[PDB]
RNA sequence: CGCGGGGUGGAGCAGCCCGGUAGCUCGUCGGGCUCAUAACCCGAAGGUCGUCGGUUCAAAUCCGGCCCCCGCAACCA
RNA sequence: CCUACGGGCAGGCGCCGAGGGUAGGGCCCGUGACUGGGGCGAAGUCGUAACAAGGUAGCUGUACCGGAAGGUGCGGCUG
RNA sequence: CACCUCGAUGUCGGCUCGUCGCAUCCUGGGGCUGAAGAAGGUCCCAAGGGUUGGGCUGUUCGCCCAUUAAAGCGGCACGCG
RNA sequence: UGCGAAUGCCGGCAUGAGUAACGAUAAAGAGGGUGAGAAUCCCUCUCGCCGUAAGCCCAAGGGUUCCUACGCAAUGGUCGUCAGCGUAGGGUUAGGCGGGACCUAAGGUGAAGCCGAAAGGCGUAGCCGAAGGGCAGCCGGUUAAUAUUCCGGCCCUUCCCGCAGGUGCGAUGGGGGGACGCUCUAGGCUAGGGGGACCGGAGCCAUGGACGAGCCCGGCCAGAAGCGCAGGGUGGGAGGUAGGCAAAUCCGCCUCCCAACAAGCUCUGCGUGGUGGGGAAGCCCGUACGGGUGACAACCCCCCGAAGCCAGGGAGCCAAGAAAAGCCUCUAAGCACAACCUGCGGGAACCCGUACCGCAAACCGACACAGGUGGGCGGGUGCAAGAGCACUCAGGCGCGCGGGAGAACCCUCGCCAAGGAACUCUGCAAGUUGGCCCCGUAACUUCGGGAGAAGGGGUGCUCCCUGGGGUGAUGAGCCCCGGGGAGCCGCAGUGAACAGGCUCUGGCGACUGUUUACCAAAAACACAGCUCUCUGCGAACUCGUAAGAGGAGGUAUAGGGAGCGACGCUUGCCCGGUGCCGGAAGGUCAAGGGGAGGGGUGCAAGCCCCGAACCGAAGCCCCGGUGAACGGCGGCCGUAACUAUAACGGUCCUAAGGUAGCGAAAUUCCUUGUCGGGUAAGUUCCGACCUGCACGAAAAGCGUAACGACCGGAGCGCUGUCUCGGCGAGGGACCCGGUGAAAUUGAACUGGCCGUGAAGAUGCGGCCUACCCGUGGCAGGACGAAAAGACCCCGUGGAGCUUUACUGC
RNA sequence: GGCGAGCUAGCCCUGGCCAGGGUGAAGCUGGGGUGAGACCCAGUGGAGGCCCGAACCGGUGGGGGAUGCAAACCCCUCGGA
RNA sequence: CGUGGUUCGUGGAGCCAUGGGGGAAUCUGGGCGGACCACCGCCUAAGGCUAAGUACUCCGGGUGACCGAUAGCGCACCAGU
């Protein structure tokens, strides 16, 4: 549960790395379904439109599967528990009976021996996907679809979960990791339990460097800048903002809210 | 000190090349130009 | 030297703009309640308005000289 | 050099060695701009905490706050 | 004050090397003294030569330590890149 | 259409001037040859210099620079008979080496498709795209000049055809595979290297000795099958099957049965191998290079041993480590008188590159330029190791002006009496220290550190005794770690070379890191970490007119913006103003709706203009919240039984009047504040007071071990820093021969003083002084050169930057 | 309206390089310890923007150079490794 | 309603063109003569073709009170070298 260090060189000191006990007898993450060329690249067609990225261990894309209702009924065996350098979470590799091996996203507590299945049928037990409408109110639930078949985009992260407050008509009301109040469509299949490896939280990077593996260039704030190329820079020995905070592309970063107001998605949400 | 001209016989076709000249509309113009003007030679060589 | 504000009963302030009224709190004095003191209640006194002029019928008020007190500024060199 | 020489003495070298020097530690004492609380001291200032439901029962361990005594929170004791 | 210099007259102090002035810090010669002697005070003559080493500060300056016959003041583009 | 000026334009020729310089201080000397001519070219001998190179191979780039004959006008910083230079002729040989008739990567391009006023942009498949993947040649000889290319020896691949044998053959499709990290690392080998009394060899005995197990020299290279030694790879059989976008007998999954071993099968590496070939010193030849001999050369044992090979080996770890083809297997249409597989045999095997330079005089730097340039090899001895340092092999060089002289002065070095920071802005500089072994080592601390703390001792050689390991037989040898003892020598034993000065104490930043390419390396940026805030996923945000793309093939333990910056203890009060957030009411307001009413022209119908009320958004007003949002955080007066002082009070003002802590501070004006400390003496330094001009809590507050080419103070050590200089060395400076610049320049026959003058006179006045001309030196003057002053102002001149300046997008 | 990332900055794909020394984290094994533990001690092991130090990457102080060898150089010293 | 064109810069602003909205008629129908109405006249939109007179000079010729090698084209010459 988070390795520590002895202090025998600094930033060595408060540093911290994973645990990997949950890490079924895993090295090479079997080909076939994943890995895949993953093109690693911090912009687009020509220009940086993303900040600070770069560098960072070449990494190998685990192809996973985000939408179960592509084998209902067919149940399967948890074959193993493995490292993926692409989420948070750890990736369950499971061996179907129908000879057909995929990558899911690893839920906790799931052992390695479990029978799964997904399905209107399929037994409420951590592992097995069912559409929404099917399932007990009160249950905790990771990779929600948002809409039917347009596969799971909610609580995938690390220890990510979500509750299913209640029913009405066509949709239930899911307690999101938000904390959003949200109408989803009961037919949108979601999966028993809660994501995992949730001490993912208390890690800590420890130096410099370790960012810099996970692929993250440093960042300089407007403050260090001059007024050319941010808001906040120039003025002698530095000076409070000396006006209300800002982007560097003029809008302000201190509360202001972006959420565009006329989105359709309005009328089915209820919540911070 | 290292200069600015590191010769490369490959980046110097594959940029101000004849083939090169050719695509981007602003460099079929170069080329119209030192015809007109009557360069011996429309490209590095 | 520059610039701005200020000086009014014992203390701290208002009244100066917009001319003629001097006002608030505390303190002070006399009287009550108290064994007594404070608190509390009833009454009262006390200011020429920093000085010298000027304007005006009339100046704390408008004007100028000075006397003070406070603040700011003094940069390129 | 002396003999009563296969010796003695002188002399030479070496160990140890008082102490002297250089270096770094420990324990104790005295002293120091300034500084903390404490005791004592016929008639100083401020308030009223306790003793009588002490005029908010008191005390208590902890915690935060306050010119000061103290106040408040949490739990405990009844003395 | 704005006269030469803004098609450039490098701007403090230090170091080096000096040279001049005398309104003289010391030594030489003096008058007066409230000059007994010794030592001083004060003014006159005198520019020959001499006028220390340190601590503090970029400092010039100034303070201080230790001396000394004395620890002189100025000018030379606040002498001299 | 008339020139003297424009720091004018083009050109020519002067001055400085025979002046500076002739490009690393690695170094030269003589003899002989050639030639009109020789320090400079050829040869010999002697000397010196590189040797993880200044030697050798490869890739870029360069493009005749390659070899030979002839040649010296110019290029060569001198010379030149020489050359990389002029003329001419020669020279680059591949089925196996590199690349292409193979594969894919980023990226590019791009049928379909999408988007864009035109130009064009995006874009699935596909295609292009390599130092990555695939793939068959090793060694010797020969040329003036090429060679894994010619030859020689041994060996190999693909394609076509045929013969035989074998099988359902068949792929752009399916599957297996190719296939992948970092650090450490086992065994066995190889390259490589040292030794040998053994084997082979021309000769050698010098100068006192040595005819000797003497000295000197060499004792290998490539190589099929087969065989050995080491290692990698891998389960076999059967049955069920709904998955691997058709089908598989293949793969996947399930049950069962046998091996779990590498036994078997298979691949690689190493060894041995037929055969092929090399083969020193020395001496003889003649070079401008090589050649004959040595030879019928010999060709063997021992040891040290990789970072390389067996290779996909093993272990640990977290940051979790390309693709596609070749390849194998499976089947599909299709064909099965096909086709494919194995063996043999004959035939066929194309294009381009190949000279030379390649750490540099041939590449990038205008240059035969002290700079820059990727990969491999890189021997020996010794020093603890090593690619370090010294010397040296192979090889290559003395860097394309020289000769003398022995000044000042400069550069680079060596030493110095006594003193030892007195130097100075500062110990700047330089010195001291210095490797290994052993003894020993503080406060403090985050328990790791601080630590190489500090401070010490040992270090050579000779002989004797003696322990352990690797390889061998347990043995000798050889190689390696040592242990004890007695002695010898010097001023000195890491005897030369490479090799920390130390301590105390503050400031800033936690730390390693990053930065103004070329005046700033820092207390600045970044950094892990804290907080705020935005974003429910066609997310926010960014780029783009768009399509689209990044975000992300991520999903709130996630992503964007912002501040702060390890860690420790903490981060107070003010929401009045500005921002942001919430607020279905009300106030206001645009287009639009709406039309009461007015008007223009018509004989009229009508036609056509205006236009009230009223219903019409966001925004603003208004109403609340919000501080790790922009921000802010009082004044006067009095008061205690000495005095002072003020816990206490009075009053004015404010949105509220700075809490903890810190404080003459990177902040303190007054200021060298005052007191203490250090010093003989302390404007700085440390401690302290608070009178904070003008600290204060995430533009964080106060501390903090460790860390720092940061910045301040003190001491020890040691010194040419200094008192205060001296001597010495080498490279210049000087002289001689050769070559030969530059800024600058109105013209010159160019003195001092005191004056004057546009106010600082060689040039005017008066006086003074002074024969003509050079050379080595010094810098006071020519308001000396250089740059049309960067400061300052001026121009209704520019430009970057800001905001509650104006007006737009 | 075009030309430039053959210099320099960032990123992407694919290769390469870092002599030799030292310090000794986890884990492991053994011994101790307990009711079982924690934990302790050895030995082993070999972690780290760890240490010394060439290559390689740097540019700290100083001296020289200033019509330079050089339109950023040379020497000594120094940082990372 | 928003714009362009015309001398027309919102002006009394027509005419011609048209991005947006609404949206006819076919001879007694339509457009125009500078807001609008009337009167009076002009012309037949929403399809198209059409020589010549006009513009230019790479090129050829003829002329010159044009140049004469620092002129004249950048080039009188193996120069867009
Ligand atoms: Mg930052
Ligand atoms: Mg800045
Ligand atoms: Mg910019
Ligand atoms: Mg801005
Ligand atoms: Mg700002
Ligand atoms: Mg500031
Ligand atoms: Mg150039
Ligand atoms: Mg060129
Ligand atoms: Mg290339
Ligand atoms: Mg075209
Ligand atoms: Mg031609
Ligand atoms: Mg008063
Ligand atoms: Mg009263
Ligand atoms: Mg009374
Ligand atoms: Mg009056
Ligand atoms: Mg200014
Ligand atoms: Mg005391
Ligand atoms: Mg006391
Ligand atoms: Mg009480
Ligand atoms: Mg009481
Ligand atoms: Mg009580
Ligand atoms: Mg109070
Ligand atoms: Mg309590
Ligand atoms: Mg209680
Ligand atoms: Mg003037
Ligand atoms: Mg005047
Ligand atoms: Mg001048
Ligand atoms: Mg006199
Ligand atoms: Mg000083
Ligand atoms: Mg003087
Ligand atoms: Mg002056
Ligand atoms: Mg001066
Ligand atoms: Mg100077
Ligand atoms: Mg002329
Ligand atoms: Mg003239
Ligand atoms: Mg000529
Ligand atoms: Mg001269
Ligand atoms: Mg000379
Ligand atoms: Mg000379
Ligand atoms: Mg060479
Ligand atoms: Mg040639
Ligand atoms: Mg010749
Ligand atoms: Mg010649
Ligand atoms: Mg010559
Ligand atoms: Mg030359
Ligand atoms: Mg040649
Ligand atoms: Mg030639
Ligand atoms: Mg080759
Ligand atoms: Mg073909
Ligand atoms: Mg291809
Ligand atoms: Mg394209
Ligand atoms: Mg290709
Ligand atoms: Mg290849
Ligand atoms: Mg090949
Ligand atoms: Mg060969
Ligand atoms: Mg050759
Ligand atoms: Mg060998
Ligand atoms: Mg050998
Ligand atoms: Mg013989
Ligand atoms: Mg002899
Ligand atoms: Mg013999
Ligand atoms: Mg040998
Ligand atoms: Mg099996
Ligand atoms: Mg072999
Ligand atoms: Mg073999
Ligand atoms: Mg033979
Ligand atoms: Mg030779
Ligand atoms: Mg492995
Ligand atoms: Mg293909
Ligand atoms: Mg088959
Ligand atoms: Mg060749
Ligand atoms: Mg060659
Ligand atoms: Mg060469
Ligand atoms: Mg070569
Ligand atoms: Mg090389
Ligand atoms: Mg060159
Ligand atoms: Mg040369
Ligand atoms: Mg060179
Ligand atoms: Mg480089
Ligand atoms: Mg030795
Ligand atoms: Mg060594
Ligand atoms: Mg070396
Ligand atoms: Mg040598
Ligand atoms: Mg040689
Ligand atoms: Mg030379
Ligand atoms: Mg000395
Ligand atoms: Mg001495
Ligand atoms: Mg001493
Ligand atoms: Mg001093
Ligand atoms: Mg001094
Ligand atoms: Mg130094
Ligand atoms: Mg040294
Ligand atoms: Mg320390
Ligand atoms: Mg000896
Ligand atoms: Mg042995
Ligand atoms: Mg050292
Ligand atoms: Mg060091
Ligand atoms: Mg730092
Ligand atoms: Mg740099
Ligand atoms: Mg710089
Ligand atoms: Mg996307
Ligand atoms: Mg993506
Ligand atoms: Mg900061
Ligand atoms: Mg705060
Ligand atoms: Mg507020
Ligand atoms: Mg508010
Ligand atoms: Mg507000
Ligand atoms: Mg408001
Ligand atoms: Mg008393
Ligand atoms: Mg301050
Ligand atoms: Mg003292
Ligand atoms: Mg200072
Ligand atoms: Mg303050
Ligand atoms: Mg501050
Ligand atoms: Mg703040
Ligand atoms: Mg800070
Ligand atoms: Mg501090
Ligand atoms: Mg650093
Ligand atoms: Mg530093
Ligand atoms: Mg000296
Ligand atoms: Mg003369
Ligand atoms: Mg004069
Ligand atoms: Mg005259
Ligand atoms: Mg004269
Ligand atoms: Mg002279
Ligand atoms: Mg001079
Ligand atoms: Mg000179
Ligand atoms: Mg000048
Ligand atoms: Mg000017
Ligand atoms: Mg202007
Ligand atoms: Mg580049
Ligand atoms: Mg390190
Ligand atoms: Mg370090
Ligand atoms: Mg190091
Ligand atoms: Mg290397
Ligand atoms: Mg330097
Ligand atoms: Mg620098
Ligand atoms: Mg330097
Ligand atoms: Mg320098
Ligand atoms: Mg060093
Ligand atoms: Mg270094
Ligand atoms: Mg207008
Ligand atoms: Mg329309
Ligand atoms: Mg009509
Ligand atoms: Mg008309
Ligand atoms: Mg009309
Ligand atoms: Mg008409
Ligand atoms: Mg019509
Ligand atoms: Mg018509
Ligand atoms: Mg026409
Ligand atoms: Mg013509
Ligand atoms: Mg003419
Ligand atoms: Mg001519
Ligand atoms: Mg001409
Ligand atoms: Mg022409
Ligand atoms: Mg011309
Ligand atoms: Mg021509």
């Amino acid at each position: 549960a988070v390795k520590k260090f002895k202090p025998y060189t600094p930033s060595r000191r408060f540093m911290t790395v994973a645990d990997f006990s949950e890490i079924t007898k895993t090295e090479p993450e079997k080909s076939l379904v994943k890995p895949l060329k993953k093109t690693g690249g911090r912009n687009n067609q020509g220009r940086i439109t993303v900040r600070f990225r770069g560098g960072g261990h070449k990494r190998l894309y685990r192809i996973i599967d985000f939408k179960r209702w592509d084998k209902v009924g067919i149940p399967a065996k948890v074959a193993a528990i493995e490292y993926d350098p692409n989420r948070s979470a750890r990736i369950a590799l499971l061996h179907y009976v129908d000879g057909e091996k995929r990558y899911i996203i690893a839920p906790d507590g799931l052992q390695v021996g479990q029978q799964v299945v997904a399905g209107p049928d399929a037994p409420i037990q951590v592992g097995n996907a069912l559409p929404l409408r099917f399932i007990p109110v009160g249950t905790v639930v990771h990779a929600v679809e948002l809409e039917p078949k347009k596969g799971a985009k909610l609580a995938r992260a690390a220890g990510t979960s979500a509750q299913i407050q209640g029913r009405e008509g066509d949709y239930v009301i899911l307690r999101l990791p938000s904390g959003e109040l949200r109408k989803v469509h009961g037919e949108c299949y979601a999966t028993v339990g809660a994501v995992g490896n949730a001490d993912h939280k208390n890690i800590v990077l420890g130096k410099a460097g370790r960012s810099r593996w996970l692929g993250r260039r440093p960042h300089v704030r407007g403050a260090a800048m001059n007024p050319v190329d941010h808001p906040h820079g120039g003025g002698e020995g530095r000076a409070p903002r000396g006006r209300p905070p800002a982007s560097p592309w003029g809008w302000q970063t201190k509360g202001l809210k972006t959420r565009k107001r006329r989105k359709p998605s309005s009328r089915f949400i209820i919540a911070r | 000190m290292k200069r600015t001209w590191q010769p490369n016989r490959r980046k110097r076709a594959k940029t101000h090349g004849f083939r090169a000249r050719m695509r981007t509309p602003g460099g079929r113009k170069v080329l119209k130009r030192r015809r007109q003007k009557g360069r011996w030679r429309l490209t590095p060589a």
